[PDB]
């Protein structure tokens, strides 16, 4: 069997090939404890500390999956624009230290298109770390148009904490619970202004603290997800998910943009906000030319799509030639990845 | 084995790719025959692929391998029709060649086959101190400022090949990652990834009858023909007149022509054959042979390093385009 | 066509100038089979690329700002208000007529758009006469010359205006 | 020019002995002057300086700064935002507090000087 290790920004999703649900999702935070829930190795999608990523991968193979990595070929997920070298230290560790029989590296997003069932388009990937919009023509991204937004849920959960403390409810300590609020209550509007005017206290949902103290959130329900579309809230000048998708679709060829516009697939747990589809429908249908046909696609299983897109690849009889064998590695080195994994 | 029994299922394979892919099959099944493979390397560079498609298919009878191979290739070869618009393994092989062609001018550090031409191109309107780039710098000057046109035009009037260009509708600029490989996304080995430039989009009017791109369909993307090569000649004609008395001139001229050849394929202005199909012209060849210059137009002896880098490239574009389409089945068999 | 050119920069303001516009619509402009592809191949004879968009207004009246369905649908809709039984025929007897249907290519399209909207099993046939410009008239000539129609007329003594409902259709 | 009083704090906010206290004191001047209705804020933050709640008030200040970023500038908010996370205090080198308090006492004295009947102390004897 094969193993699929999506070392993500906040959670690592692992499982096997053929399956349809990560059999193990654990926070990637590292004599050493690298717990499922108990510093951060991958900061913004690029692995800053490698001596502690060995560990995320130790818990992955030996403790969460109880699998000896010596016998399973390993699929791995990189991020768009991994610094080239960081690809190199992924071929190294897996064969030199983990002695795997084989390996493959893929972009976290093409893989999301394959789970939306397509292989030509633009993907918007959000996560607890970087949010990137990645244009992919024919399975391979266009690296000159992959755009990066350094906004994610972390920044966003912390914004909710400000806005509720200001309301009156304070969360001083590590967790005095706002993530639950972020994904159980918050939504994205079509028009922030309409929803801000709505005197009604009807857009208020209430929840229980541990002890039974129920607090109420409203207004904040739709501002948190908006930091994404108007990040000046948080002190930023990068313009938002809506237009970043266009700015890229516009640094590409006139000839391929008909396809990219009709295939904008949302991925990431930062898109599980209800309403992130139609806002961007509004906001890209406006900026786009008027003769364009559009379909923003949000598959319902977007939380673990990068992984799902990996099972698919590994469930393919034809993906058995695309594995970097160790035999090959010993000769060239960690630079076979640039020659076999594009 | 099955791999190539799949990479030869590209509904987008062109003649160029077959050659690379098929020698790969032989190089691992067979393993002496290496000379044949070299011929296969030369015919490809010189674009006599046909001979080569035949020769691989004839060599699929001498050494009879696995019947997969023998029986496989023969059914795909005739359908192969080359496109100078989507020929890409040739772009990697051509853009990577100029790198080798230039490693060898770096080993001709005389760089003084260039000082004399300076004062010979300061006649059509700091010698080699920096190396090569100074000469890539002024090579352009030569052709672009010697004249936009109007001195090269009499030579062009003497040509019956220049009138046959096929270029057209400005389409725009596109920001790519390797120069000859105008295609932005061609899976690029990160071994060869350049800074993100902004590259032009050139368009082809196939309606100019007998257009170059119909005639030599193999040479990729050569909508036009090098117009400023004719004006390389004016500058070259003086040198030969002034320095015909130089003894080693074939070495020194070939140190210029070969550089134009490489830089043009290296910076993306043209392709081998667009620069070369002008130099192999009658009234232009006459100039050289009156001073006994026999030119070697960028044909090198180690063609191997580039060759493999191509077979493997075609291994990457195709297989992952073969799963690309297998997904396009398993989902259209879900929907 | 006026507005569209109005912004491609040519200006046809005067009355005589308006006739120029009519002249162009009448001929050069056409109905496109795949609008969208053709507004992407995009990227009196002063030339314009507003050739496929003018008649796309018939198919989608949104350009104009009209809230109504394309002639493609006014047709289907009308059809489904017809007995299921006679639909087979209506589908197989659809005739384009009138002058504005003289735009080249409305036919193949009418076929497509309706076809996909239509029962996956019915028979769709569009019949376009080249004389559609004047087809109404020709139609009437035949009749007036039909021997039998001669009594379907109204006598002056029969007139001796509510006979228009009861002797005529 | 006034842009030398602004640079001055862009440059005063970069010293290696700056702490939690000095920030609150310089910022207000910066807000009181970058702007020119917001009277309460310099009193709300004030009350907190006497109570040593530099912690919350730094943050409230840097909430006002953003909310009123309109009448302020990109530069002030940028700088101010960078310096705060990295703040600590050292009793030995917390000396602005000391002036305040030294000057405060003389203030509490006139007050007591304005409080006439001093018989209260006599009875304490």
């Amino acid at each position: 069997a094969a193993l699929v290790i999506d070392n993500g920004s906040g959670m690592c999703k692992a499982g096997f090939a053929g399956d349809d649900a990560p059999r193990a999702v654990f926070p990637s935070i590292v004599d050493s404890y690298v717990g499922d829930e108990a510093k951060y190795p991958i900061e913004h999608g690029i692995v800053t500390n490698w001596d502690d990523m060995e560990k995320i991968w130790h818990h992955t193979f030996y403790n969460e999956l109880r699998v000896a990595p010596e016998e399973h070929p390993v699929l791995l997920t990189e991020a768009p624009l991994n610094p080239k070298a960081n690809r190199e230290k992924m071929t190294q560790i897996m064969f030199e230290t983990f002695n795997t029989p084989a390996m493959y590296v893929a972009i976290q997003a093409v893989l999301s298109l394959y789970a939306s069932g397509r292989t030509t388009g633009i993907v918007m990937d959000s996560g607890d770390g970087v949010t990137h919009t990645v244009p992919i023509y024919e399975g391979y991204a266009l690296p000159h148009a992959i755009l990066r937004l350094d906004l994610a849920g972390r920044d966003l959960t912390d914004y909710l904490m400000k806005i509720l403390t200001e309301r009156g409810y304070s969360f001083t300590t590590t967790a005095e619970i706002v993530r639950d609020i972020k994904e159980k209550l918050c939504y994205v509007a079509l028009d922030f202004e309409q929803e801000m005017a709505t005197s009604s206290s009807s857009l208020e949902k209430s929840y229980e603290l541990p002890d039974g103290q129920v607090i109420t959130i409203g207004n904040e329900r739709f501002r948190c997800p908006e930091a994404l579309f108007q990040p000046s809230f948080l002190g930023m000048e990068s313009c938002g998910i809506h237009e970043t998708t266009f700015n890229s679709i516009m640094k590409c060829d006139v000839d391929i943009r008909k396809d990219l516009y009709a295939n904008t697939v949302l991925s990431g747990g930062t898109t599980m906000y209800p309403g992130i589809a139609d806002r961007m429908q509004k906001e890209i249908t406006a900026l786009a030319p008027s003769t364009m046909k559009i379909k923003i696609i949000a598959p319902p299983e977007r939380k673990y799509s990068v992984w799902i897109g990996g099972s698919i690849l590994a469930s393919l009889s034809t993906f058995q030639q695309m594995w970097i064998s160790k035999q090959e590695y010993d000769e060239s080195g960690p630079s076979i990845v640039h020659r076999k994994c594009f | 084995e099955l791999s190539i029994s799949l990479s030869l299922d590209s509904p987008k394979l062109d003649e160029s790719d077959f050659i690379l892919l098929s020698v790969k099959y032989l190089e691992k099944s067979l393993g002496e025959f290496s000379g044949f493979f070299e011929d296969i390397e030369k015919l490809y560079f010189k674009q006599n692929y046909k001979e080569a498609i035949e020769k691989i298919l004839d060599f699929c009878k001498k050494n009879e391998l696995s019947e997969q191979v023998v029986q496989r290739l023969a059914e795909v070869a005739p359908r192969l029709k080359s496109n100078p618009k989507d020929n890409e393994s040739r772009r990697l092989y051509e853009t990577l060649y100029a790198d080798h062609l230039e490693s060898v001018i770096k080993q001709e550090s005389d760089l003084s086959v260039f000082n004399e031409l300076r004062d010979s191109y300061n006649a059509v309107k700091t010698h080699e101190t920096e190396i090569k780039t100074l000469d890539e710098a002024k090579q352009f000057i030569l052709s672009f400022v010697m004249l936009n046109d109007n001195v090269e035009l009499p030579l062009k009037a003497q040509s019956e090949r220049y009138p046959k260009k096929d270029r057209s509708e400005e389409l725009g600029n596109t920001p790519s990652a390797n120069p000859g490989i105008m295609k932005p996304n061609s899976p690029n080995f990160t071994d060869n990834l350049v800074p993100v430039r902004d590259v032009p989009k050139i368009a082809i009017n196939e309606k100019v009858a007998g257009g170059y791109s119909k005639t030599k369909p193999t040479t990729p993307f050569v909508a036009s023909l090098s117009g400023t090569t004719y004006s390389l000649m004016v500058v070259l004609t003086d040198y030969i007149e002034k320095h015909k008395t130089d003894k080693d001139i074939e070495k020194k001229v070939n140190q210029i022509i070969n550089l134009w050849i490489s830089s043009y394929i290296k910076e993306g202005y043209h392709s081998y054959s667009e620069v070369v199909d002008v130099l192999t012209e009658p009234f232009l060849q006459s100039i050289f042979d009156k001073a006994n210059i026999k030119l070697n137009y960028g044909v090198l002896d180690d063609t191997h390093a580039e060759f493999r880098k191509a077979q493997d490239y075609v291994f990457g574009l195709t297989i992952q385009s073969a799963m690309h389409h297998e997904l396009q089945e398993r989902f259209k068999n879900k929907e | 066509l006026m507005k569209i050119l109005t912004e491609r920069g040519y200006s046809f303001t005067t009355t005589a100038e308006r006739e120029i516009v009519r002249d162009i619509k009448e001929k050069l402009c056409y109905v496109a089979l795949d609008f969208e592809q053709e507004m992407a191949t995009a990227a009196v004879i002063t030339i314009g690329n507003e050739r496929f968009r003018c008649p796309e207004a018939l198919f989608q009246p949104s350009f104009l700002g009209m809230e109504s369905c394309g002639i493609h649908e006014t047709t289907f809709n009308s059809i489904m208000k017809c007995d299921v039984d006679i639909r087979k025929d209506l589908y197989a007897n659809t005739v384009l007529s009138g002058g504005t249907t003289m735009y080249p290519g409305i036919a193949d399209r009418m076929q497509k758009e309706i076809t996909a909207l239509a029962p996956s099993t019915m028979k769709i046939k569009i019949i376009a006469p080249p004389e559609r410009k004047y087809s109404v008239w020709i139609g009437g000539s035949i009749l007036a010359s039909l021997s039998t129609f001669q009594q379907m007329w109204i006598s002056k003594q029969e007139y001796d205006p509510s006979i228009v409902h009861r002797k005529c259709f | 020019s006034y842009q030398k009083i602004e640079l001055s704090i862009s440059l005063s906010l970069d010293s290696p002995k700056l702490d939690e206290s000095d920030f609150i004191l310089l910022s207000v001047k910066y807000l009181e002057k970058s702007l020119g209705e917001f009277s309460g804020f310099f009193e709300d933050i004030e009350k907190l300086y006497f109570k040593q709640n530099y912690k919350e008030a730094i943050e409230k200040i840097l909430d006002f700064c953003k909310k009123n970023e309109s009448l302020l500038s990109e530069q002030v908010v940028q700088r101010l935002a960078e310096v705060a996370p990295r703040l600590k205090s050292n009793p030995k080198d917390n000396e602005s507090r000391r002036l305040y308090e030294t000057l405060y006492a003389d203030h509490l004295e006139s007050v007591i000087k304005q409080e006439s009947d001093l018989s209260v102390f006599n009875e304490l004897r």
